[PDB]
Formats: C-alpha cells, structure tokens, sequence
C-alpha cells in the first residue's frame, strides 16, 4: 500500500495474510472462508507454492507466530485465465480452512454486496494490505481510502497508454491518476472494503487485482457483486 | 394361598389397578409420576411387574420412583448458557437459557424468546419450538469492534 | 387353543400375551410394533392398562420378564366397536415405547404380499394362550388349521340365519368336523403360514370371530389387505 | 542476525520448502505424513509455525509428528465388530469388520459384501470405501425361527 497509514488492531478483522508464490492479500468470510484473487494461486508470468495463510493480527510477525491456516479446499472461478497475460476476468478464488477459525475482536468476517450501488462513482473505499510502501516493505498492515472511479475515464486512460487490457462489465476501477494512494506488490487478493453508509455494516465490493505500474493511475478490482452467487455456491454446505 | 398386598415406597410411585387380593398367577406393574423413573439398586428400569408366585412371595421386591435427570446439556460451539433455575441441577422441569459470543456470533432464528430449554417429563432438555436439537451461532460479518469510520449519535 | 399342543420355546418367537380387557394375543411386527386384533382394544361389550407381555411360552415366565409399556395405539378406521356382529377392520397396532432385543425365542413375523396365502386348504398355524377344551392354558399352545372355502363358510352361516359381517377382507380357517380352534384368549394372535417357496413365515390373518369355538369355521381379518395401512402407521 | 538450520526430531516430520539460510522475519511450516499429527507436549496441533526472531532465535521449539488414533470405534447396535488387525489397536490403517447378530439381525446393504470394513484413515476417522464414516445398521429378520415347527431340510 502507498501512500497509507498504519491499521490498528481491530480496524480490518477480516484481513488475510497469504504467502503462497509472495505475499498477497484476501478477506475472511464467515468462519473458515477465505476471499482472494485467483491470480494470487495460479500467477500470469510464472518455484513451486504452498498455501500458507495467516489471520487475525497486523503485524507480520505476530501474524505469523499465531500461526498457520491450513487449507482444505481452493476454489478458483471458472472464468479465470492463467495464460492471457492482460486479461484479468474472473480474477477470484476461494479457499477453505480445513478449520473454522474462534471469532473476536480482532478477528471478523466482512460481507458480501447485495447491490449496484457499492459502485457508485465518488464513493469512497479501502483497501488494507501488507504490500510494499513507496520506498521500503511493510512490517505491519497498512490502509488507504480511494474513491470509485469514473470507467469511462478508466477506459479513457488504457487507450491513451494504447493498451488492450480486458477491462469488463466484472470489474471496476478505483483510484485517480492525480492520488498517490494505491495498492502494489503483495496487495492482491485483499478487498476494496465500503462501509454501507446506510447501515454501518463492511463490504467486500472488490478484489485487488490488476493496474499499470502503482501509484498515479487506476487500479481495477473484481466487481465482487458479480461473484455473490457463485461465492454462496461454493460455501453451500 | 395369597400374596401380600403391594407395598408402595415413595409419594412418586403408581399401582396401576391395585387388586384387594392377589394369588398364585396375578401380578401388578409399577410405573411413576410425570418425570420420575423406577429404579432398583443403583439401575435404572424401563417397566415392573411383580408376580405372584405359588408359595405367597412376590418374585421380585417393589421398586422407586427417583426424578428423572437430563443430563449436563450439550455445549453449543461459540455459545454457553445459564440456568434460570438452581445452579447446576439438571432434573425434571429445570431449565436453562442458550446464548450466543454476542456480538461476534449471533443465534440462528425462526418466535423469541427462545434459546430455553427445559428438562422434561422424558428425561431430555427440549426447546418448546426447536426440540432436542440445540440453538446454532452464526458468524456475524461486518461488524468490526474498532472500526476506522462509524456513524455516531 | 382347543386341541392343539404345548408350543415349545422358539416355536413362535413373534407370540404376544396381552391383558387389557381380559387375556388376548399379538405378533410382533419389527423390533418395536405389535399386530393384533380391534376388540381386543375396543370389545363389543364392555359397555383397562395396555398390558404386553414377550418372549416366552409360560404364562408365568412372560410376566417375570416384565411388561412393555405401548407408547401410541392405531385402530383401524373401519372398525365399529357398538355393532356386534361387525368385525370388518378388526385390526390394530402397538407400538411399544422401547424397541425389544431380538433372539431365539423373540423374532417378528412377516407380512404377506400376495393372495395364494388365501388359497383353499393352505395350511397354517395358530397359537395362543386362550382357554382349552375343559383348563386354563398356563403356556403357548398351538393348533394347525386349514384354509376354508368362503363360499361354504357363507353356507354355514346361512345354515344358522346369522346376519354376522363376512366380507372380502376377512378369510376362514378350520372346518365344522375339525376339534381344533382358537378360543377365548386367543383373540389378536395371528393365523401364520410357513410360504413353502420361502421357508419363512408370514401372518396372513388375526384370530377375530367366531360362534362359539370348537366345530365350526373360525374368521380371520385378512393381513393382506392392510398392509399398506400397517406400513403407513410403521412409519411416523 | 541468523537462524539454526530447522531440525527434525523424527521421519515423520516434513518441512515445507526448507531454506538453506533463515533470518529475522522469515518462517517454516512444519507437517506430517499421510497419517501423523503433530505433537507438543501431550498436546495436538493442527498447525505449526516458527517464526525466525530478532536475536537469532526460533519463537518455538519444534513439535513431533506421532501416528494418529481413529479411537474407539462406535458401537453398533445390535452387532459388534472384530479386528483384521492388530488387537485393540486403532491407530491408522488399522481395519476392523462390523457384523450383527444373525440370523435374528441383518446388515442393510448397498455395491456389496466386502461388507462392514471400516479402515482408521489418514484423517483420523473410522471410514468404509462405500458408506464413508458413518456406521452400519442392523435391522430385523422376520419369519425365520430358529426352533420352527416344520422347516424344510435337504
């Protein structure tokens, strides 16, 4: 994360440490539910990977020395396409603890957007991470507040760099060219989190998941919203 | 000759059609009042008959009615309850209240208020609507104790 | 039973004792029902424990091992206790609060399921603790009756201007000229033939009426036709 | 500002992508084989992780890996089971046959009879190849006395 601030203990109870092939993100769901991008398990450029999963603290060591998360399941959308470089569609995946996890204050699970409305242009987000800050790595979890973008002027932007980048109806862009505040490397996979401002209640509207270099440009997320059904399908037990 | 007439040993305890006489072939059952089992040494019993044997005896001696006892009631994985009766006893007509780890769980639903159980006449802790099956706690999402923003009286 | 034998131990290991208006029979059905007769439940007059006892021959020894509290009784709908001469739906289950454990001397019956159990001259066993030709029984006895003509059974009452219910779901076992027949106490046990293709054993009727006991035709509730109604009761 | 290469109390024990060097920050997972759960103490773990301190030391001292124990298998009402293995041991692999009390009770079926195996598995649960973990069931025989009147015979 750039340009961020530290988290406090409690800030982001749903945030989940992973190490898999680098550091990544996702979010707890209930109680034995881990939310992530599927690019974060099957890579688009390429050592060969465990599913190492750390919860409930946002201090890398202390994260790591409640221990790890066994995963029983993984579940990645069938939309997914490890091989296409610039196409990041179904950029989402699912993991199951082979354990539930004791929920508390420092552990909590975030929910899932029922509506269109988390993508409204101007509304503002998080995203908490352990990725790299702009100048060193992080050693605890840190956060920014960024606003859903406009994705006519995303659009606007891929083509003035001439790129060709799937961007579609699943995913939404948040951020500005002019704001310093983004995600970057270990990141993916944590969500894009809005509190419902009618209710009080988190959301997961996103998957960190693609953009051109870090800081200074839009960054695209998986429009969660999308997902919703197939995420209950999965956890359907 | 004649067996001598039965022989009650407790307040809790029914001669079902108590005969004036009895001889040689007859015999009585015993059964017990609403929440109350019969019990013959340290053993429990499903049902008594007495017979009255040719020799006057009856072959087997009158048993008890001691008050039925439903056992400790089942944990509930991230929950716990109370009794709203005496602390620890888990006799006929005691009863205890489930509960949920507020605010990180919260009890599954559908008529409130009901996570009570009481300790029945069959000897088994049963919620009016549920049963013998216990409450469930569900994870609660969303709902972060030291939130970043909050909305605010 | 009039003239029939001591049944030995294991003989029918399905027999029941009953005392609820007085001493009567049932088979078991599974580990946990009891088939038996109506009016055993419901007689024609009276105008009362569900007393059940299991899994021995002597009277004495039945009631040593203890009786078996009946958690829910089914009557069936078609029977008319306050008419007398009316048995048609003479049929009823019990089911005990507590399943038995089976063994040599405790075995259910079966149900049949199909009508060449009906066939003329088929021969079956009935067994009771009723009252004998001039004693009480102080064990299981038993008697091997053959399957009558309806027609002749018709025929008999006829003979006599008796107006008595004798429809399709009931049959007759024994013959006028024949000693052997159920008597009083023997009511709600069951008519059993051994299926000779099978070698098992299967309840194809309830002891249900008669006139008198000895030398005359004795009427059965045919099992057939309720078994769907025993099955569906069997399944709460 | 280094850490002891990690080390292994028995062959049981897997480290998951070992390093050659570990330093402050870095960690290992420890695991066991098809069969085995870790141990601490007289305690089991699902997991197990050390995390490479300040000072050079390990946070934690590394457990053991010992053969899982399915238990008691469980009672079968109106049967029993008995052992193809070892006696009394129901630790993984271990394999017992459940049976009821015939003829008076018998095993509902369906495949077929390679009947009631249930084998102590790798999840440290009694499981069967069809049925999975839970257990058979005994049902009543009816019509076939033991002392019949007539029966029929060769």
């Amino acid at each position: 994360i750039i340009g961020g601030q530290k988290a406090k203990m409690g800030n982001f109870p749903w945030q989940v440490f992973t190490n898999i092939h680098g550091r990544g993100g996702g979010a707890l769901l209930g109680d034995r539910w881990i939310l992530t991008a599927a690019h974060t398990l099957y890579p688009k450029e390429h050592s060969n990977a465990s599913l190492d999963v750390f919860l409930g603290h946002t201090n890398v060591e202390e994260l790591m020395k409640l221990g790890n998360h066994p995963i029983r399941r993984v579940s990645v959308h069938p939309d997914y396409r490890q091989d296409e470089s610039y196409n990041f569609e179904g950029d989402i995946a699912l993991l199951e603890l082979e354990n539930s996890v004791t929920l508390g204050p420092n552990l909590l699970p975030i929910c899932l957007p029922d509506n269109d409305t988390f993508y409204d242009l101007g509304l503002m987000g998080y995203v908490s991470g352990f990725g790299v800050m702009e100048e060193k790595i992080a050693h605890d979890l840190r956060f920014v507040r960024l606003p859903v973008a406009n994705p006519q002027a995303c659009e606007n932007w891929l083509r003035g760099k001439n790129r060709m980048d799937v961007f579609s109806q699943n995913m939404f862009c948040a951020g500005h060219p002019s704001l310093k505040q983004d995600a970057c490397q270990g990141d993916s996979g944590g969500v894009f989190a809005v509190r419902d401002p009618n209710t009080d209640r988190w959301v997961a509207t996103g998957i960190v998941s693609w953009g051109i270099g870090c800081s200074r440009g839009y960054g695209f997320y998986t429009k969660v919203l999308n997902y919703v059904d197939w995420i209950k399908k999965e956890m359907e037990e | 000759q004649a067996c001598p007439q039965p022989k009650t040993l407790d307040e809790f305890t029914i001669i079902q059609n108590l005969q004036p006489q009895y001889q040689f072939r007859d015999y009585f059952i015993a059964t017990c009042k609403q929440g109350y089992q019969l019990i013959e040494g340290n053993q429990v019993l499903h049902s008594f008959t007495a017979v009255c044997q040719d020799d006057g005896t009856w072959h087997r001696a009158m048993p008890r009615c001691k008050i039925k006892d439903c056992g400790q009631p089942r944990n509930l994985p991230n929950g716990d309850f109370r009794y709203t009766t005496t602390m620890g006893v888990n006799t006929y007509k005691a009863r205890i209240q489930y509960y949920c780890h507020e605010p990180y769980y919260k009890m599954q639903t559908r008529e409130s208020e009901q996570g009570v159980y009481t300790c029945t006449a069959q000897g088994i802790w049963k919620n009016e609507q549920k049963g013998e099956k216990i409450p469930r706690c569900l994870p609660v999402c969303g709902k972060p104790v030291n939130p970043v923003e909050q909305r605010q009286r």
